[PDB]
């Protein structure tokens, strides 16, 4: 139809990254675009933009920081959460409380394939023990998901502080089972 | 004109000046459909451009008659052409129906300058440089290592004698030494990776990708022309020191990339099959021992029992033989390699390593790419065999990066099918003796064989060329002479017929080494064509090979042989 | 209310989402989508006169990624929402023409969007007249019959589950909960239950309990 | 082919066709409705032409799509082509 | 000492490797423990790529490194499957050269060789044992024993008076594993 099969009542992973892409992000930039043509962006703030001096740190949205390094005219700000300092703390925090979640930004799956990919030497850190701190903290999150899916039922659910990323993972499944049960429980009165 | 080494950042600037606009695409890039140095070259041209967001077209061409049509068919809107690989030993002027005053556009008189709408930039190595080319036309813009300001000088001052214009024996004289000059065999002086990684280095725009790339594009001469490859090999091992960091206390990492100096041997796919196959499948051990007769196998093993390795161990593919042997075999290839006259095996290599993957070296990784180029996958026939000559161009492209190994592995495997049907042929070859002598120079005629079909490929027939050279024309006390190479296919009832140049031994410096042995193949067979009629297809840009009716095959022969000027 | 570009940018996702992750026809921002095809419009003739006339060239490759983004987003919102129409054919002309409701085409839908809806439902009643409906009696001849085995329109579900993200006020609504968080309450009728969503939470309920909220942008739909 | 579907169907099919044509040129002619619905990526790609073709005069060039030649264009430039199947992204 | 740094050079390589993105293993692993696939499959082009100093040890005594690999690969199946099952199995890919059947002699005895055939008869499932709960005749001590498939296991002589051969096996605490014998042509 207008639409197509796969597209209906769910997203795509490239629409996912659109999304995450219109956030903010802190780079250096690498020229002077301040005064002693200029941007005029519509949808994005273009002051920051055209006032920008080298290696001072300024703000500017995520697609813009990721075309400005395709030409190496900035260097990005990898985020404070990226450290792996913090990742560690993260995953003690995880294997501390078997119920609960950790407080990571939802974006934090995305971010980190898209700064692993488009900058690779930005980094204050190694980057094969930020990819392993990754993947632990990934895989804790899917035992913890596991385990939680034996609490559907037919009112309501609760997943506090649950990544975007992983709530597409397993929006149909959810959303369908739970929608089954909710039919029956209907059905039933 | 002819753009010296510290002017190649101004044409650059040229470029990227007339060719910028984000509009549309205006910058057109012809590429040698059969050379790796060019494929080399366009790659790091396209990486170049890719990083400098420059809109740009690619098209493999082969041949000269595509190069026309091609031509013929570019639009007017494209204001800058590439060329590389070609457009050097031939009037590019005339065979391209150009015709500068359509081109000229504004014409000031205080400046004298006429400009045009369309420049043609030649990336060529081959030499003699043709003049109208050089100190000619305005139009086409030719890049140069330096040999025109070395070594032209008094033919400059002849050509510009000769426009300018008793007097008849000035002028004669004049003509005189310009055809002397015109006259002499077609070589390879340089590498075009080492131009573009020249003009790199001089925006200063080098890194890790590129410098491979040269070093890639410079080893595949080191086959044919080893004097290019040794002149040009101390700045690569400087540059190697220079952009490689020093810190590798650290084990490998997942990521990690190491391109340092290892020692190389002059063997057949050494990291990618067994040592007893790297010590068969090779030229070199082949011409010292003559491995196509049983004695030269008897004296193969006798050298492999000596070092101690056992034959079922040496036969292991190299990944799962025993270590221990790996880490000795250079202590034991030192010890054990002065008796058999192998001495010149051990060289020193460039090797690259990514993370958690199999080292591979330069050599393997060239022969692998032309493995893929050459065997990967009336008119009629002949169009359909170049388009796919065409489409294996770019089969091999992709290879040349590191998200495509599967390709690599391909190439190798490829290679390693390939060195074995030219090694059968060339054992047949030898021995039912079908290489007959002449004073000038030497034949071998194929007219039967399972492996027959290969040989259309040119740098398939070139390949078994330089293995029938370095076995038995080069070594084993020969007199050095040019050999002519062909093989027929019935489809098409022609003869791919090739003339290779002799080869000194190798390994071997001496005064008469440094100098170059010009191939005359070029003169003679265009002149003897022009003299016949035999539908002679002299179309390839490597004047070496044409194309000769079935029929009149030992005529051409009989032309060439009364020809007298090889 | 006009308050800046990037606002009505933010406004255009927060709807594109909503409509994606809905299960029914959302009404339609019409100011919204005036001002921001006008932007659009201008925002080209602009960037063609810039064109026109090598530091510039970042700022028009950046202009030309924002256009086609802005219009990437349009087109998505815009094919859902005739996808939804497409679905929900019947029931949009029994809500039209039922006078009680007070909801309107007008008030729900754009004039391209009443347009294709017209025009569609035409050509299918004219292709079923031609090939099935002809031949029924008068009893089976209605394509949209409410007293039959099965209901020949199909309802938006009115239960179907979604993620939600209790973003709150930019409100006698909001009571604050015991473990010192704001937090609103909804109440499921078919369970007689009562539920508390606290804010920076993301829970998993029905449509309809929490309808009144999304119309109230206090949540919004993941 | 056609011969699949009904004189009806073929009916249908046209005025559905005549239909979707009628919307794109309404108000939304800055948005080509008729578009593709994966997200905006790398503005400048490599597409590789599949099919030997002449010098179509396409709105936004002149693309000479000599079989197994490689572009360097911008990714709406050669949208439709794409769709068509003449290039390839690679 | 020694085998235990040997395990965890085993659990460094399974958690480590990775060649473009994705960890190979790792994500095998939990894949197959998802299903009720108590395995991992590993290719030994990887293990010599990663560190050739732990394929010498393997295919140096096979029968003694093995099992560590299981121990190993076990310990890191409970670490990403079970938040803070059977011993797991083993199963290896090469690409060496084939050593003919025929040729095979004592050169070759307790070493990792390839080799092809056709097979020509299969037996019936058999049940080894994992798992021995024992127990003495005269004082009724109880005790159990792990056993390993591989060889380089048999009931106490002497009891941990008791005479030879005093434990007897109680078989309703005891596991067993799955064993088949087959002819190969
Ligand atoms: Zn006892």
């Amino acid at each position: 139809m207008s639409l197509p099969a796969h597209l209906q009542q769910t997203f795509s992973p490239e629409e996912i990254q659109f999304i995450v892409e219109n956030e903010p992000i802190k780079i250096f930039p690498r020229i002077t675009t301040r005064q002693k043509t200029r941007w005029q962006l519509i949808t994005t703030d273009d002051k920051a933009l055209n006032n920008m001096v080298a290696m001072r740190s300024t703000e500017v949205v995520l697609w813009i920081a990721l075309l400005l390094k395709q030409q190496s005219k900035c260097s990005i700000v990898a985020p404070q959460w990226l450290t792996t300092k913090e990742l560690d703390r993260k995953i003690q925090y995880e294997k501390t409380h078997p119920d609960r979640f950790s407080e990571l930004p939802w974006n934090w799956l995305v971010l980190a394939r898209i700064l692993f990919n488009k900058a690779k030497d930005d980094f204050h850190d190694p980057i094969h023990e930020l990819r392993g701190k990754i993947q632990d903290l990934r895989e804790i999150r899917q035992i913890k998901v596991l385990k939680g899916l034996k609490y559907l039922n037919e009112s309501h659910l609760q997943l506090d502080n649950l990544s975007l990323l992983e709530i597409n993972e397993l929006r149909p499944f959810i959303t369908e089972i739970m929608d089954k049960l909710r039919e029956i429980h209907t059905a039933s009165l | 004109m002819y753009y010296g080494i510290s002017q190649f950042s101004e044409a650059y600037n040229k470029i990227l000046r007339n060719s910028s606009s984000h509009s549309s695409c205006q910058l057109v890039i012809f590429v040698s459909c059969l050379n790796i140095d060019a494929l080399c070259a366009t790659k790091m041209l396209s990486l170049l451009f890719k990083k400098q967001l420059v809109q740009s077209q690619i098209v493999p061409i082969f041949g000269y008659s595509e190069l026309r049509r091609h031509y013929s068919q570019l639009d007017d809107n494209i204001n800058s052409l590439l060329l590389v690989g070609f457009g050097g030993v031939i009037d590019l002027e005339a065979f391209l129906e150009i015709d500068p005053q359509e081109y000229v556009i504004d014409t000031d008189e205080k400046s004298g300058e006429q400009s045009f709408r369309r420049d043609i930039y030649v990336l060529d190595a081959h030499r003699p440089w043709n003049l109208d080319n050089i100190f000619g036309s305005q139009i086409i813009q030719c890049f140069d290592d330096g040999t025109v300001d070395d070594t032209l000088g008094e033919q400059k001052e002849a050509y510009y004698k000769l426009l300018e214009l008793q007097r008849k024996k000035q002028i004669h004289e004049y003509e005189g030494v310009l055809e002397e000059y015109y006259s002499q065999g077609t070589t390879v002086v340089n590498s075009i990776s080492a131009q573009i990684y020249s003009l790199l280095s001089a925006i200063g725009e080098t890194n890790l990708s590129n410098l491979w790339l040269n070093i890639l594009g410079t080893t595949s001469l080191d086959i044919a022309y080893a004097q290019v490859y040794n002149r040009l090999y101390p700045l690569l091992q400087d540059e190697v020191k220079r952009l490689t960091p020093s810190s590798r206390n650290s084990v490998k990492t997942p990521d990690t990339l190491t391109l340092n100096i290892q020692p190389d041997y002059y063997l057949f796919l050494l990291r990618h099959s067994s040592l007893y196959d790297s010590f068969y499948y090779s030229n070199y051990v082949n011409a010292k021992l003559s491995l196509w007769n049983e004695n030269g196998k008897k004296r193969l093993h006798k050298m492999f029992a000596r070092m101690g390795i056992p034959l079922s161990t040496a036969q292991e593919t190299w990944l799962y033989m025993d270590h221990s042997i790996k880490r000795e075999l250079g202590i034991i290839f030192d010890k054990n390699l002065d008796r058999y006259g192998l001495q010149d095996i051990i060289r020193d290599g460039f090797v690259r390593t990514l993370g958690y993957r199999g080292s591979i070296s330069a050599s393997e990784f060239v022969e692998a790419l032309t493995a893929l180029l050459e065997v990967g996958n009336s008119a009629q026939k002949l169009t359909n065999l170049r388009k796919r000559w065409v489409s294996n161009f770019w089969l091999s492209w992709d290879a040349l990066d590191d998200r495509k190994v599967e390709l690599l592995n391909r190439g190798i495997q490829l290679a390693q099918d390939l060195q074995r049907a030219i090694f059968n042929t060339g054992v047949a070859i030898l021995e039912k003796k079908l290489i007959k002598h002449l004073r000038i120079y030497r034949l071998c005629v194929l007219q039967d064989g399972p492996d027959l079909d290969l040989y259309r490929n040119p740098l398939t027939l070139l390949r078994l060329g330089n293995w029938l050279i370095e076995c038995c024309a080069e070594s084993e006390d020969k007199q050095l002479l040019p050999m002519v190479l062909a093989s027929i296919d019935e489809n098409t009832d022609t003869y791919l017929v090739a003339g290779l140049t002799p080869r000194y031994p190798r390994g071997l410096d001496t005064i008469h080494t440094k100098k170059p042995i010009l191939n005359n193949f070029s003169m003679a067979f265009q002149q003897i064509t022009a003299e016949t009629d035999a539908k002679v297809r002299i179309d390839n840009f490597e004047s070496s090979i044409i194309e000769i009716r079935r029929e009149d095959l030992s005529p051409f022969l009989e032309k060439l042989t009364l020809s007298g000027l090889l | 209310i006009y308050v800046s570009p990037q606002q009505d940018f933010s406004d255009l996702m927060k709807s594109w989402k909503n409509e994606r992750c809905s299960p029914e026809l959302l009404p339609y921002p019409h100011q919204l989508m005036k001002r921001l095809l006008n932007r659009i419009s201008m925002q080209s003739q602009l960037i063609e006169n810039i064109s026109m006339g090598n530091e510039s060239k970042l700022p028009l490759l950046c202009m030309e990624t924002e256009l086609e983004r802005l219009k990437f987003v349009i087109r998505s919102y815009i094919r859902c929402r005739l996808s939804k129409i497409d679905k929900f054919s019947l029931y949009l002309r029994q809500l039209n023409e039922d006078e009680n409701s007070l909801i309107s085409l007008t008030d729900l839908l754009s004039k391209d969007e009443i347009k294709y809806h017209d025009t569609h439902s035409l050509i299918w009643l004219k292709l079923v007249n031609d090939s099935i409906l002809k031949y029924m009696p008068e009893e089976l001849q209605a394509i949209n019959d409410t007293e039959g085995s099965v209901n020949m329109i199909d309802e938006p579900d009115w239960n179907k589950f979604v993620f939600i993200h209790v973003n709150g006020p930019p409100d006698p609504l909001l009571q604050e909960n015991e473990f010192g968080k704001p937090c609103y309450t909804v109440t499921i009728p078919d369970l007689k239950e009562e539920v508390e969503l606290t804010i920076g939470s993301i829970y998993v309920m029905r449509y309809e309990v929490i309808r009144d909220l999304l119309r109230d942008d206090k949540v919004a739909l993941i | 082919d056609t011969n699949n579907l009904s004189h009806q169907e073929q009916e249908y099919l046209k005025e559905y066709c005549d239909l979707i044509t009628d919307l794109k040129s309404g108000d939304l002619v800055d948005i080509d409705l008729s578009g593709s619905l994966v997200p905006p990526s790398d503005v400048f790609i490599d597409v590789r032409v599949l099919k030997d073709a002449g010098e179509i005069q396409t709105e936004y060039g002149v693309f000479n799509l000599i079989k197994d030649s490689q572009f360097f264009v911008r990714q709406s430039d050669v949208e439709r082509l794409i769709q068509q199947g003449y290039l390839q992204k690679i | 000492d020694d085998n235990t740094e040997i395990i965890k050079s085993f659990k460094n390589f399974i958690l480590e490797f990775r060649l473009d993105s994705q960890f190979i293993y790792r994500d095998q692993l939990r894949n197959n423990i998802l299903v009720k696939n108590y395995s991992l499959t590993v290719n030994m082009e990887h293990l010599i790529g990663y560190n050739e100093d732990i394929y010498k040890k393997l295919s140096d005594e096979p029968s003694d490194i093995i099992p560590l690999f299981e121990t190993a690969i076990t310990q890191v199946a409970k670490r990403i499957s079970i938040l803070s099952l059977p011993t797991f199995q083993l199963i290896l890919n090469s690409n060496a050269n084939q050593i003919p059947l025929r040729d095979l002699d004592s050169e070759h005895v307790s070493k990792i060789v390839r080799l092809s055939g056709i097979i020509i008869s299969t037996s019936v499932l058999s049940s080894r044992a994992t798992y021995l709960s024992i127990m003495c005749r005269n004082c009724r001590h109880t005790t159990s024993i792990t056993i390993n498939n591989f060889n380089s296991v048999s009931l106490p002589r002497s009891c941990l008076n008791c005479g030879p051969d005093p434990y007897i096996i109680i078989h309703e605490s005891s596991k067993f594993i799955d064993q088949q014998f087959l002819k190969l042509q």
